[PDB]
């Protein structure tokens, strides 16, 4: 709903973070990194998953979108 | 399966002109982008745009000794279900085919352009 | 063609041949000096270099990624070819 | 990339033949007379692209040329509903519509004149043109227009495309009907000197033939030439059927051609489409319905001496034909062994099944184009050549010839085209020999 | 800041193609004959501020002078529709009907006797100008006012505007036709040495080859000068498009002059409109243009002269899509249509450009062509051999004698002659590939 992901106690799962075809993809990503690393690469994201205390049930994609989601409602 | 031919036949124009280069000119990038522009062209713009991803290119072998005819080779990425509906060992034999199909057509390309 | 470091040294060293080049010619009104005839002669020598070196590294980018814009702009740059003489 | 054929439907019967095969075509492709494509036709696969030109508009604007010297004929085209179809920038016709009045020489000079308009119109539509497969050219020598304005182009277009194919549709004059131009065989000799020497195909398209074949196949009594033309739009819309319906092997027609004329000099190669009518014929049915002489739509003289072997067999079939009964019909046709080939190598029988045009109805369940390649049709050339010679040793229709710059010198043209179709019918006399090899 | 132009049409020709230009500029963008712009034009995205002054009541008022040294062009110009248009204070016309009666001597003294109203009007509208960057002047360098008024006007307006480009739309006579007036070969004999002094480029549009395209491609029997003027008010448009309509590059004219005159001296150019016929892909466009006979200039073609494309641009106005112009560059380079001259790359320029949404097109692509060929040797040429031949025979001589540039002597029109060999020799050099070291 906010975004809240209040952790005094770390109790959650969310951690608050911060072949040619191939071989020509392969190339085109170096190069791309490389322009990414100059002056790409912007603000990192405030939420992260502690995948250490994640939930055995829980699925990752599952996860993923609750973390999408979260991060979302941060930003809005 | 090499059908739809007058891709092949413009994709040929295309690439004789650079599969009489040497293996040591490996840059498939223009063989890729086309791959896009005969798409765009040909009659298999209709093709759906997830049948062009799935399509792709990947050089079976590098041969210098042997042109671009003889070291070029096609991909075509599977996806999914789709991918586990084609296995490594039919994969196997549906390239050896399409490598027999695109060695006969190479031929009967030559014989034309002679 | 931004992220290629050689790209940036190679527009290094053009950029600062065209700026001296400017320089000169506007600063100069009436004959060159001896300053102005060793860059009269060191401006045609960095061009054909530049000229040159950017036939090289345009033929070598169109060959590195995908961009045709490369190609496209060496179509257009080789028009009389004499530049590419 | 694609390969666009564009067709050229010069003097009036090659406008009108023109503008039948464009309606033929027009109607294979489900197209309106206003140049609107239809509904039904909006999913069709066939590469419009390379004989229609799809306008902005989704209009197929043909790449077809209509020439005419009498300006009755392009005022009539321009007058029926097909009149928007072509682009009327593409459609030239000259103002002085005196033509060359059955003469090759003002033919000649015309197209030589015109040849300012013509090669102006030839860029117009070229530079339109991706990766054009070459150009057809429908024509009749026996008008003078046709005969020497069809040398002058095949000059011309061998300079001005020497790159791209040369394809004709040379409506030969009726080898049964007595010339009323005398000359006209000089003036034949002219346009077969050019064809043997700037076109790359004369497809000879006898009108005897075209009658004989039109009376008893249809039943026309007095046909007229809208039915010629009809039957000549059928035949033109089976030799476009290749580009209409998008196939998997020998899509180009370099394989065609290659399969059909191996020598350089024959260059000529006869026709005959099927249906040809105002019962299914299955592969072996409809092979015989074809290989039926009197289903031939060529006057080749009849020389049992000249051992006319078809050096090639085509069967171009397009409708319902079963790959298994396919090769156990081919066994049983080589057991008929009704066909002579050329001694010099194997016999060349080629058959392809193709799937008919979504917009083109079809009254048979299979049609097919039969075309070969036969020594008997030098016997038809001997027979051109004697009345071109009666014409040259009676020195007939040569006042007109001296008042036209070609033999206003001499008639040494002709007599180098004489020599060219003494050759060429020579050669064809070889190769009526197995020692053709050598020849 | 604004970059003010000054139209100048001077004499017969000059005035009645400024009035066709300025007829044309008004109706690109939205402008009534009265100077108002049109409810439609409320939302022109021309620039009308560069060429035209717009109102306090929104009246575009072109910057632009109709100027007669006889009062019936000038009485027909303030008679026209469009006199309203423009702002009466920079029109002059001289009370003294007489012109220079196709004489350059005559042009040039009464150009200096009005070099106080002239450069008074110069300089009004320069103060009326924020950013001019000069002028051009349309007129033909053979008439009374035109050839002398042309040749004074080049000399003040150097004086006037040193650091200012000076531009000249040389509307050149027909040079099929026996001029009535011999002298008046001296007359544009002076007027192109005065060009090659005090001006920086003179853009001769031949009215022979002109005629010959109205014959041509418009059809126009007998082509009337009415006729011309209207080709020649479309080619003004075309020429002023990139004002017409608001670009994101090359929007400076400083780049359009650099790179039509590489050499300072070589500042001629030939032109070509489209579409120029009776009444769009990138390689269509430029095959169509490049048919010689959609040139109307009058440029010698001669076959001893290496003329080559010094400079090939293609200024296209309507529908063409950016990778069908890349496709258009390969097909069109593949093909080699244009000679360029071989002392370096050929210049193939590509300007991709928006109607003015006030102009309503028939055509959906129209180009303005401008190309420097060496061809052009031979009619700089054919001008000397003319003005040599008027020379050789003194004919009229002694009306020069009577007028001050040839009292003393003709050495004013000896000095036209050695420019004009000069330039083309330096022309022949740049024919030559030692173009680079010529």
């Amino acid at each position: 709903l906010h975004g809240l992901l209040l952790d005094q106690h770390e109790e959650f799962f969310i951690k608050q973070g911060p072949g040619l075809t191939g071989k020509q993809l392969r190339e085109l990503q170096d190069l791309r990194l490389i322009e990414e690393e100059n002056m790409l690469a912007p603000s990192l994201k405030q939420f992260s998953l502690r995948v250490e205390i994640l939930p055995s049930y829980i699925p990752v994609r599952v996860a993923e979108k609750i973390l999408f989601v979260g991060e979302s409602v941060q930003m809005f | 399966l090499l059908g739809q031919g007058d891709f092949i036949r413009h994709l040929m124009d295309l690439l004789k002109p650079e599969l009489v280069r040497p293996a040591t000119t490996l840059y498939q990038h223009n063989l890729t982008g086309i791959l896009e522009t005969a798409v765009r062209a040909t009659n298999a713009q209709f093709d759906s745009p997830e049948i062009l991803k799935r399509l792709d290119v990947r050089l079976l072998e590098v041969s210098p000794g042997d042109t671009g005819w003889d070291v070029f080779s096609l991909d075509y990425h599977v996806d999914g279900p789709i991918a586990t509906v084609f296995t490594r060992e039919c994969m196997s034999h549906y390239l050896r085919a399409f490598n027999f199909l695109w060695r006969a057509k190479r031929v009967e390309y030559i014989l034309t352009d002679i | 063609f931004i992220l290629l470091k050689p790209v940036f040294h190679c527009l290094n060293e053009i950029l600062d041949l065209c700026h001296s080049f400017c320089s000169l010619v506007s600063q100069n009104l009436g004959p060159l000096d001896e300053r102005g005839a060793a860059q009269l002669s060191i401006l045609v020598k960095g061009f054909s270099r530049q000229s040159s070196l950017l036939f090289k590294i345009l033929s070598s980018v169109r060959n590195h990624q995908i961009n045709s814009d490369l190609a496209q702009l060496l179509l257009r740059l080789d028009y009389n070819k004499y530049y590419t003489q | 990339m694609p390969r666009e054929i564009i067709t050229l439907q010069l003097g009036q019967c090659g406008n009108q033949i023109g503008f039948e095969f464009w309606k033929q075509l027009c109607a294979e492709h489900g197209i309106s007379p206003e140049g609107i494509v239809e509904e039904f036709a909006t999913e069709g696969t066939d590469r419009k692209d390379v004989f229609f030109y799809q306008a902005d508009d989704e209009h197929y604007i043909p790449r077809a040329v209509l020439l005419d010297l009498e300006p009755r004929v392009i005022h009539s085209i321009l007058n029926s509903p097909y009149a928007k179809l072509y682009n009327p920038e593409n459609i030239y016709l000259s103002e002085h519509g005196g033509g060359a009045g059955n003469n090759w020489a003002s033919g000649f000079s015309q197209g030589e004149k015109i040849h300012e308009d013509i090669f102006d119109i030839i860029d117009r539509e070229a530079d339109g043109s991706d990766s054009l497969e070459g150009f057809v050219l429908c024509h009749s020598i026996a008008g003078g227009t046709g005969s020497g304005l069809g040398s002058y182009l095949l000059e011309r277009l061998n300079d001005r495309y020497p790159k791209k194919l040369v394809q004709t549709y040379s409506v030969f004059p009726n080898q049964d009907e007595m010339s009323d131009v005398v000359v006209q065989p000089y003036n034949s000799l002219l346009t077969l000197k050019r064809l043997t020497q700037n076109a790359d195909c004369v497809v000879v398209l006898d009108n005897t033939a075209l009658n004989r074949i039109a009376t008893d196949r249809l039943h026309i009594q007095n046909p007229s030439f809208s039915q010629i033309n009809q039957l000549v739009s059928t035949i033109m819309s089976a030799s476009t059927t290749t580009l209409r319906y998008p196939g998997y092997m020998n899509n180009d027609l370099i394989g065609l051609i290659a399969s059909l004329i191996p020598t350089p000099r024959l260059h000529f190669l006869m026709t005959g489409y099927t249906p040809l009518t105002t019962r299914k014929t299955t592969v072996l049915d409809v092979m015989r319905r074809l290989l039926q002489p009197k289903n031939v739509m060529v006057s080749t003289g009849r020389d049992r001496q000249t051992n006319h072997c078809y050096i090639a067999i085509l069967n171009i079939i397009q409708g319902e034909v079963d790959p298994t009964q396919v090769h156990k019909s081919l066994q049983r046709i080589r057991e008929r062994k009704l066909a002579n080939f050329i001694p010099w190598g194997p016999a060349s029988i080629q058959v392809a099944l193709s799937r008919k045009s979504p917009y083109l109805p079809s009254a048979h369940r299979v049609s097919g184009l039969m075309m070969a390649n036969h020594t008997s049709i030098s016997s038809l050339f001997e027979s051109s050549c004697q009345q071109y010679d009666k014409l040259r040793k009676r020195e007939a229709f040569l006042e007109q010839f001296r008042k036209e710059d070609i033999f206003k010198e001499n008639f040494d043209e002709l007599d180098r085209s004489r020599e060219v179709v003494q050759e060429l019918i020579d050669e064809y006399h070889a190769a009526t020999r197995p020692d053709y090899i050598s020849w």
